[PDB]
């Protein structure tokens, strides 16, 4: 991982973005296995738990920008916002800030 | 009368009962023996939790399923097990051990996967 | 305080369900289920119509509670038009079910205004001559009907269903079972006489269904205490706010248990332990007693039993786990566990732990077996019914003749799970990786 | 809820849980109450003190461990209920029923219904607690036995002045998890640690150790001073046997009585005020547990040949006479045993003396077979195997000067 992160920036220093890219290359081959070698919406929740997690911070504000939601709580973040928009739960109001339902 | 209430029964269960069915079906697609022990289901449930442990969205459920939101409660390793046995869905042999006890499915396998995808 | 004593007793009577019929608590999700049951009861006692419906639902799904409320509602107006005949599947067997019907008939007929006399053959003969201005509805309450639906013969199930179609006496059979596929458990002729009326009990779907049920179980709708108006404001404040402690325990039980009688086991001791009104509002807001009840329920399992062990009890279980892990079938005895424990003491002291002799580990080995840790290899254990329990006691197993140092045992917890429930401060953590 | 909560040592949560369920009003009292807890947790101590301070509650004690089978259990319930209700209200003329007529689970409902009908002359509802101390300790135990007792209150009439109350005290954990779907308020009992075990034994054994006959006879031959002496011996016993006993109360109480007379006689006129010299004088009472408190020549050689035939294959026997000991021994034949026994015997045909020692070897349970009761020695299908450990067979071969360790090396 040291030579992989150093060759990505070859930049005179090693930034945090170069180290994160080296871990993805190592995890691409050593994963999906543990004690034995050899879908995620209902069985592995994630989508069911994120609907109550991201909306919890929005409801607490009314009692926000797209960059503030990440710092307070990013492919799954934008996917959860599009699900609530179809059910009339949130308001887009542009890409800058977000507005909750009245 | 011609309807089947087994499909709609698993869709209204809790997360602990739905996780036990999803863990049993995943073990059948790896070995293909129709006889998974009780020790393999426990190891498969913990394996799915530690998939994305570094993310804050998945660790919110680990504190409840293993500590119930309490620091004094230690990390745990029975309610959802005996519930499916009396409903005629899950089977369990007469064994005094809780690791090598085989678990078999009484209902069909095609109708069991439709309830997991509906959640 | 006389004001707090009247409110504490009223709040406890609502959770147990001992309220009278004129003040019963009906949930929102169960309102559409009791209406169908009330229609069958009102049609067999008033209209005198024979019916047959077998209820199907999970354990503690408000099955007997809904049937007891329907019998109490009809007894407050039509108490001389029907009788109560209750039956069980676990208590009453095949031969005892015949005498149970005749026994409950002689005691109910003398109360409105013999049958159970003789041998077993003469008792069943008088029942068929009775069941098979108005009549009297014979309400049959059958509990655990899956035990009587044996694939060998269903004699009682065939005679009970015959008292509905062919017989003119109105007989209302309300079976209560837990099997979802109760139609396949019947015979070809038993299912023919049934009306195929299977009413499935509803379950908790969304989260708002559990909040309305808890609110209806802790709200005093009667003027019996001066603290009633103050208690309703505190309960409504904590329930309407999702950031409170009461809404957190409900959401946690909704995704883990999703059962109303299960969650009611912690609200009852929370109110009874309060000394005054100030202690009741404090425990209902912070929920400090709820965290203590959850720790006690998981204190005698496989995790809580490891913390109550000494240094020798932990070294034996660790050394015995490494033998079954490195083996093929996981078989080990006292001789294999003592070899790993002896090699661990000499390895740690070489880098003073008192090494116990072989005559002292026998007491520690027998103490771990009673604590549910070492199970016998290929052992059944507790039998299902009483038939297999008698045949197993008369047969001498092979594990009782062999000595204790040659008995094949099995580990109830693998070495992978022991490394997670052991902190890094213990000295036995280095021998749990292998 | 009007009841008195006693003060139990290290049982503050367990005593408060019993007062929230057990009450004098059946409207706020559950029909089932399980008291799960292993041995040495204080289940009986927290229940006797709770019922002794409150004399308004009527509880019936029953020990299912003294009835073996489940048939006498149904007879002891109706016998103890009628006997308790007789002395409770002697001004009521009731009819005595035969408790031996309860042989079926259905007969228990009819017997209990014939008793509650003659007790309707009371004013308020009086509870009837039926404590079952040790339900899982019954011999003929099955998974369908507990299902017949949790539904007994359903068959009972609701308009009765006396309602029964079942109280179970389980011991193991897997037996409780088999009925977790019934939603029963279970009160668990965790095991004590190293700080609560020694404190319990001090407040329970100091009242009998300082007033013993041995300690009173030692001070006259050689009350605050005798209290610290008895308290020091209890603390020294627990700290020296914490690993041998664990956290059991019965395992530590037996070791105290076994070492009390040996510790009193070692006390002189100088060891009464100096506890350092007293521990060194009796060093043989804490370093070990002190445990607990003629074979024939042909019989000795027969056990040696039986150990070889049960731990070695018979296919390589034509190369020696011409770890397998860690597993179960194998079965051999009678003629296969006499062949090796004749080879290892020093300078003999198979007469009746050899078969006489072999028949006596099976009486002492030194060699196992294939049948336990009614064995046939003349049957050709019944095989024989060894039944002695390696440590026992090692000392036997050493007395006859026979090398038994070289055959397995
Ligand atoms: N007569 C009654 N009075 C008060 N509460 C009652 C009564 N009957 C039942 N209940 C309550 O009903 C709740 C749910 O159990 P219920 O008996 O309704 O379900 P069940 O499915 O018939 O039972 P089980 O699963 O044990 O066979 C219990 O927690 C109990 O408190
Ligand atoms: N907290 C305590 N304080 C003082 N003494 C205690 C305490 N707990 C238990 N004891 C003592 O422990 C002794 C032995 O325990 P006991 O047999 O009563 O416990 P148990 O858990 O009910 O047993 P079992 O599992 O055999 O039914 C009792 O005589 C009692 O005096
Ligand atoms: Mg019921
Ligand atoms: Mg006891």
């Amino acid at each position: 991982m040291i030579r992989l992160a150093e060759a990505h920036a070859k930049k005179n220093v090693v930034e945090l973005e170069d180290v994160q890219e080296a871990v993805r290359l190592i995890r691409s081959a050593i994963k999906d296995y543990a004690t034995d070698p050899k879908v995620q919406t209902g069985k592995s929740v994630i989508q069911r738990k994120l609907q109550e997690d991201l909306s919890r911070e929005i409801m607490n504000v009314l009692k926000m920008s797209f960059n503030e939601l990440i710092k307070q709580i990013s492919s799954d973040i934008q996917e959860a916002l599009s699900r609530l928009q179809q059910e009339d739960k949130v308001i887009v109001l542009g890409e800058g800030v977000r507005r909750s339902v009245r | 009368t011609l309807n089947s209430h087994v499909i709609t029964f698993m869709t209204r269960l809790s997360f602990t009962a739905k996780l036990f069915i999803y863990a049993l079906l995943n073990l059948m697609k790896k070995n293909g023996s129709q006889e998974q022990e009780l020790g393999d289901i426990v190891d498969e449930i913990k394996l799915l939790i530690e998939v994305n442990g570094s993310n804050k969205f998945v660790m919110e459920i680990a504190k409840t399923l293993f500590q119930q939101g309490s620091d004094n409660i230690s990390e745990q390793l029975d309610f959802v097990l005996n519930q499916l046995l009396d409903a005629g869905i899950l089977f369990k042999q007469t064994m005094k051990n809780d690791r090598i006890c085989c678990v078999k499915l009484n209902i069909s396998v095609e109708e069991a996967k439709r309830a997991m995808n509906e959640d | 305080d006389p004001g707090f004593g009247s409110l504490q007793r009223r709040l406890l009577q609502q959770l147990y369900g001992t309220l009278p019929t004129d003040e019963k608590i009906i949930f929102t999700y169960l309102q559409d289920c009791q209406q169908e049951i009330d229609r069958i009861i009102k049609q067999s006692i008033i209209q005198k119509e024979s019916h047959s419906v077998i209820l199907v639902g999970p354990r503690q799904s408000y099955k007997t509670y809904l049937l007891d409320y329907e019998l109490s509602l009809l007894q407050q107006s039509y108490k001389e038009q029907f009788i109560t005949i209750r039956l069980n599947g676990f208590i009453h067997s095949e031969q005892t079910a015949i005498n149970g019907i005749a026994t409950q008939l002689e005691q109910q007929l003398q109360k409105i205004h013999t049958i159970s006399s003789g041998s077993l053959t003469e008792v069943f003969e008088k029942i068929l001559l009775l069941l098979d201005i108005t009549k009297i509805t014979v309400v049959f309450i059958f509990d655990e009907i899956d035990t009587f639906a044996g694939p060998v013969r269903q004699t009682l199930l065939y005679n009970l269903f015959d008292m509905v179609e062919h017989s003119r006496v109105p007989v209302c059979i309300f079976g209560c079972t837990t099997k979802l596929n109760i139609l396949e458990y019947l015979e070809k002729r038993v299912k023919s006489r049934f009306s195929q009326r299977v009413i499935y009990m509803p379950q908790i779907q969304n989260l708002d269904d559990m909040v309305d049920a808890v609110r209806n179980l802790l709200t005093v709708r009667s003027e019996i205490s001066p603290w009633v108006s103050q208690w309703n404001e505190t309960l409504e404040k904590e329930l309407s706010d999702p950031r409170s402690n009461l809404n957190r325990h409900i959401r946690m039980n909704f995704e883990t248990f999703r059962s109303l009688p299960t969650l009611k086991n912690s609200i009852i001791p929370l109110v009874a332990t309060s000394k005054n009104f100030g202690s009741l509002c404090t425990a209902i807001k912070s929920c400090s007693f709820l965290d203590i009840y959850n720790k006690n329920q998981l204190s005698n399992n496989l995790t809580g039993r490891l913390q109550s062990l000494s240094d020798l009890e932990l070294a034996i279980l660790i050394s015995a786990a490494r033998v079954a892990l490195r083996a093929k079938d996981g078989s080990f005895n006292f001789n294999l566990a003592y070899a790993e424990y002896e090699k661990m003491i000499k390895a740690i002291n070489s880098r003073t732990i008192k090494l116990w002799l072989k005559k002292d580990v026998k007491n520690v080995w027998e103490n771990l077996v009673q604590l549910d840790f070492f199970t016998e290899k290929s052992a059944v254990g507790l039998r299902d019914n009483a038939t297999a329990a008698f045949y197993a006691s008369n047969y001498q197993f092979q594990g009782t003749m062999i000595p204790f140092d040659l008995r094949s045992y099995q580990m109830q917890i693998i070495l992978q799970e022991l490394r997670r429930i052991i902190p890094k401060s213990n000295m036995y953590y280095s021998w749990t990786q292998l | 809820m009007n009841v008195t909560t006693p003060e139990v040592a290290f049982r503050e949560y367990q005593t408060n849980c019993l007062a929230s369920y057990i009450s004098a009003d059946p409207d706020i009292t559950p029909s089932n109450l399980i008291l799960q807890g292993y041995s040495g947790t204080g289940k009986t101590y927290t229940l006797k003190k709770y019922f002794n301070a409150n004399p308004n509650l009527h509880a019936v004690w029953l020990e299912p461990v003294e009835l073996v089978s489940w048939k006498p259990l149904l007879q002891a319930i109706a016998r103890t209920v009628q006997y308790k209700l007789k002395t409770l209200y002697p001004n009521i003329p009731t009819t005595d029923y035969d408790p031996l007529q309860v042989e079926e689970p259905f007969l228990l409902v009819k017997t209990l219904h014939n008793i509650f009908v003659q007790y309707e002359s009371l004013q308020e509802k009086t509870c009837l607690f039926l404590i079952l101390d040790g339900f899982d300790s019954l011999q003929d135990l099955d998974a369908a036995l507990f299902n017949k007792y949790i539904k007994l209150n359903e068959l009972l009439p609701k308009d009765s002045k006396i309602n029964i109350k079942f109280i179970y005290t389980m011991l193991e954990t897997s037996f409780l998890q088999r009925y977790s779907t019934h939603c029963i308020p279970t009160v668990m009992f965790p095991r004590y640690n190293v700080d609560e075990v020694s404190t319990i034994l001090v407040m329970s054994r100091c009242g009998e150790l300082m007033e013993d006959s041995c300690l009173r006879k030692r001070i006259i031959e050689e009350d605050d001073q005798f209290q610290n002496v008895a308290a020091n011996f209890i603390h020294l016993i627990v700290q020296a046997f914490h690993s041998y006993t664990g956290n059991d109360i019965f395992a530590l109480n037996d070791l105290i009585d076994f070492k009390w007379p040996k510790y009193v006689s070692r006390i002189t006129k100088e060891n009464i005020f100096e506890p350092l010299a007293l521990y060194k004088s009796a060093i043989k009472l804490f370093l070990s547990t002190d445990d607990n408190l003629d074979l024939s020549i042909i019989s000795k050689y027969l056990l040696i040949a039986s150990y070889i035939c049960s731990y070695l294959e018979p296919r390589y026997d034509a190369s020696i006479f011409s770890n397998p000991r860690y597993l179960q021994p194998s079965l051999f034949a009678i003629e296969r045993l006499l062949a090796i026994f004749q080879a290892i015997f020093p300078i003999m045909k198979a007469n009746i003396e050899v078969f006489q020692n072999l028949s006596e070897l099976h009486t002492l349970k030194l060699i196992a077979t294939t049948m336990n009761k009614n064995i046939d020695y003349l049957s050709p299908k019944v095989r024989w195997k060894v039944n002695v450990p390696w440590e026992i067979i090692k000392e036997i071969s050493e007395s006859v000067h026979f090398n038994i360790s070289d055959y397995f090396s």
